[PDB]
RNA sequence: GGAUAGUGGCCUACCAUGGUUUCAACGGGUAACGGGGAAUAAGGGUUCGAUUCCGGAGAGGGAGCCUGAGAAACGGCUACCACAUCCAAGGAAGGCAGCAGGCGCGCAAAUUACCCAAUCCUAAUUCAGGGAGGUAGUGACAAUAAAUAACGAUACAGGGCCCAUUCGGGUCUUGUAAUUGGAAUGAGUACAAUGUAAAUACCUUAACGAGGAACAAUUGGAGGGCAAGUCUGGUGCCAGCAGCCGCGGUAAUUCCAGCUCCAAUAGCGUAUAUUAAAGUUGUUGCAGUUAAAAAGCUCGUAGUUGAACUUUGGGCCCGGUUGGCCG
RNA sequence: GGACUUUUACUUUGAAAAAAUUAGAGUGUUCAAAGCAGGCGUAUUGCUCGAAUAUAUUAGCAUGGAAUAAUAGAAUAGGACG
RNA sequence: GCCCGUCGCUAGUACCGAUUGAAUGGCUUAGUGAGGCCUCAGGAUCUGGGA
């Protein structure tokens, strides 16, 4: 006798298991954005699919219909918010367009690389999952964070770790302890 | 218009009629007769556990030539007597008469596999362990 | 048809194929780095284009 | 770190309005400890079988040791 | 009339001959508690709901009843039936479909732990009680996030590119490398404080904690469907494989292995069921000359279905909501 | 308030309407599955936005419509209005 | 070339079938009938017609 903890899944799998072309297609994406899973691509195209759904269902309702205007605006203002949807195409027949890399191009993973600071989509990962770089003073270690546009200017190494001052930390501090212990006394 | 009444009140005819012809569907008839529960060695269930009676040597069907190595099993919950296949090279060496085995289906909705005639099941475990592991070496057969 | 055929030979060919032990090789990176290593293999630096392209050729 | 705080108008008003485990945490309350919650259950249940005082049932059983 | 809290064939007298049914009564089956709902995604559907909420029913099976505002109560009683415990043989006692835990059953399911701190309940009641309930343990049921590595230098090799009368390497990096180089981090371990009813973990964080001997990813597959070899060794219609088609009888692209390779990856195979595919159940939407399928023929009740025709046309006013051209 | 009114189907809007689930707005749980929080200052004595909306059909209720489709009416006039 | 049936071997499934065959479950005739409840009595006792 307690309330159900509700949940849902966040990804969907290809109908055809072995389509040589979709496979090439997928692997490249991974290679470009530093992904480890084909799931991480599944997840997004699944997000995209449902978004497209609601976009369809809306655009069959009359122009200037209440729900269509309310929920339609809402949808766009969310998309623009993260920097997936272009300011020009701000009217949801191009949400109906849209496509995957527009979503991919906005993860913390990418932004941490895109503006310098990593010089490798992989180094980008490794850095994040190791408690370096942050959004505010608030550290983030999730590569798919999705940079909310108006948080892009505040991406920088964290006040902790090296790379943002305040220590070299145990693996270098080990060697420094090996210099004044061998050479000196 | 052929057959089907197109009328606006003909719903009752239209439903009943369907009801009738669902019976020509092999799965619908199977479900409602409860063929699962009635006939059929396994209870309706997915696997079932029995005891090994004799080690057999089923000769395959054409155009294959082989001896196919199986076990007569007597289902525990059932008494029902069944012949099961023991897959992969050897494994008939793993079993022994009077041993317990966990039978499973063959993935054909009932219905025998390939050149093995009569056999509708396969062995999955003996003495609680799994042919597969035994086959490799990851595990060993229990005391007695 | 016939059901009590011989059983003598159960496990024949496995038990007579000569063992060869596995060979010790470099350890392959797991996760991302593997998808990485594939990308560069599959696409970046390429390998051959004999007619079209092949993925596990031996002597060619 | 985000927590919650209180601050009573007096320490007689804290000692009375606070959780009795909180006054313990701090140092303004003794942890008068007791038998296992299940031991106490079993205390009750044994007592349940006895009607009245008890010591009267002692003497009638003191006679038993004769018979 | 009696009975009941009270209506009522609820029960009893008297009287009557009625009530239901092809628009399926009555009977049978259900591996049937009903709903909120769950699974599947063009739509129409198809399958499922013992199970967190609501309703109902039960407490081994039946019946009966005491108390009481409320029970036909079972952690209440009485009896019978079935189980079944203790005995000094006279007797006495029991009801886990509460929480755990044991047997059994089977394909199939966890601790004989802590607490009333929360949530709320009850009492004479701020206080006590609460296996309701919360806490921890067991736990790859499902679901979420996503570690297993990142960066330079060097050794040639390149592909570039300017020049090429011709050595070529030198700049910008493509990377395959059997010596290199310092960097980084939590898996873990653990002062500490935080956490908590007390603990445990999580979040914090001192000291520790990465070079191949790890801190070393798996699960299947590589003939077609179906993404990845015609390598090498073995066997010789044997052993085995193969959902299906098919492979194996001595150069096996299917077996047993080694190497290399594919797909998904902290998860992957398998069995059973169901859904999509399936317009192979067809209302949307099937097919019936010859492939499965028009009753030998006509009549005909139920059922479904069923031609056209009856205030149309014209005139006047009122006030709205979008959109234009101006603002 | 009196006196009387042929029956229906369809469709419209609406009332009555559990929550959780579903769709879905708001909110940066570090992300997310979630959750229903949270956000602002004078962070020494408080300020403040939330906790939407939609679906909820078959039946029943309420109202607008008068096409399509039924029904009943006056022929032994036992007709209709007074 | 294809191809039909009897006949013969191995294995498997279901049918019919002496046993007026067997088992479980639900209702139920007739007979017998616990127990509580209501009721006619009763009166160990214990008081003022009742308990
Ligand atoms: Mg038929
Ligand atoms: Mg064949
Ligand atoms: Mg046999
Ligand atoms: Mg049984
Ligand atoms: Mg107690
Ligand atoms: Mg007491
Ligand atoms: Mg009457
Ligand atoms: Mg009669
Ligand atoms: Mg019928
Ligand atoms: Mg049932
Ligand atoms: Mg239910
Ligand atoms: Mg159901
Ligand atoms: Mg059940
Ligand atoms: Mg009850
Ligand atoms: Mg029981
Ligand atoms: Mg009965
Ligand atoms: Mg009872
Ligand atoms: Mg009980
Ligand atoms: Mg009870
Ligand atoms: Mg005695
Ligand atoms: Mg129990
Ligand atoms: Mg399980
Ligand atoms: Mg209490
Ligand atoms: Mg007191
Ligand atoms: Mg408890
Ligand atoms: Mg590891
Ligand atoms: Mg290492
Ligand atoms: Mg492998
Ligand atoms: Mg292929
Ligand atoms: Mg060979
Ligand atoms: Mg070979
Ligand atoms: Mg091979
Ligand atoms: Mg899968
Ligand atoms: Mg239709
Ligand atoms: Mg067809
Ligand atoms: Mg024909
Ligand atoms: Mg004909
Ligand atoms: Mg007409
Ligand atoms: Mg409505
Ligand atoms: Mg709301
Ligand atoms: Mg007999």
């Amino acid at each position: 006798p307690r309330a159900p903890r509700t949940y849902s899944k966040t990804y969907s799998t290809p109908k055809r298991p072995y389509e040589s072309s979709r496979l090439d297609a997928e692997l490249k994406l991974a290679g470009e954005f530093g992904l480890k899973n084909k799931k991480e691509i599944y997840r997004i195209s699944f997000q995209l699919s449902k978004i497209r759904r609601a976009a369809r269902d809306l655009l069959t309702r009359d122009e200037k219909d209440p729900k269509r205007l309310f929920e339609g605006n809402a949808l766009i203002r969310r998309l623009v918010r993260v920097g997936v949807l272009s300011e020009d195409k701000k009217k949801l027949d191009y949400v109906l367009a849209l496509k995957v890399e527009d979503f991919l191009e906005r993860r913390l993973q990418t932004q941490v690389y895109k503006l310098g600071l990593a010089k490798s989509v992989h180094h980008a990962r490794v850095l994040i999952t190791q408690r370096h770089i942050a959004v505010g003073k608030q550290i983030v270690n999730i590569p798919s964070f999705m940079v909310r546009l108006d948080s892009e200017k505040h991406i920088d190494f964290a006040p902790t770790s090296p790379f943002g001052g305040a220590r070299p930390g145990r693996v270098a501090r080990r060697n420094a302890a090996r210099k004044a212990e061998a050479s000196g006394e | 218009g052929k057959g089907k009444p197109r009328g606006l009140n003909s719903a009752r005819k239209l439903r009943v009629h369907r009801r009738n012809n669902r019976w020509a569907e092999n799965n619908y008839k199977k479900r409602l007769l409860g063929t699962a529960f009635k006939s059929s060695p396994f209870g309706g269930s997915s696997h079932a556990k029995g005891i090994v009676l004799e080690k057999l040597g089923i000769e395959s069907k054409q155009p294959n030539s082989a001896i196919r190595k199986c076990v007569r099993v007597q289902l525990i919950k059932n008494g029902k007597k069944v012949t099961a296949f023991v897959p992969n090279d050897g494994c008939l060496n793993f079993v022994d008469e009077n041993d317990e085995v966990l039978l499973a289906g063959f993935g054909r909705k009932g219905k025998a596999k390939g050149d093995i005639p009569g056999v509708r099941f396969k062995v999955v475990k003996v003495s609680g362990v799994s042919l597969l592991a035994l086959w490799k070496e990851k595990k060993e057969k229990p005391r007695s | 048809a016939k059901v009590h055929g011989s059983l003598a030979r159960a496990g024949k060919v496995k038990s007579q194929t000569p063992k060869v032990e596995k060979t010790e090789k470099p350890k392959k990176p797991k996760g991302r780095a593997y998808k990485r290593l594939l990308y560069t293999r599959r696409f970046v630096n390429v390998t051959l284009v004999n007619g079209k392209r092949r993925m596990n050729p031996g002597p060619s | 770190s985000v927590g919650f705080g209180l601050v009573y108008n007096s320490v007689a008003e804290a000692k009375k309005f606070e959780p009795t485990y909180r006054l313990v945490r701090y140092g303004l309350a003794e942890k008068v400890e007791k038998a296992s919650r299940q031991q106490r259950k079993q205390k009750k249940n044994r007592d349940k079988k006895i009607f009245g005082t008890g010591k009267r049932l002692a003497k009638k059983v003191a006679r038993r040791n004769a018979d």
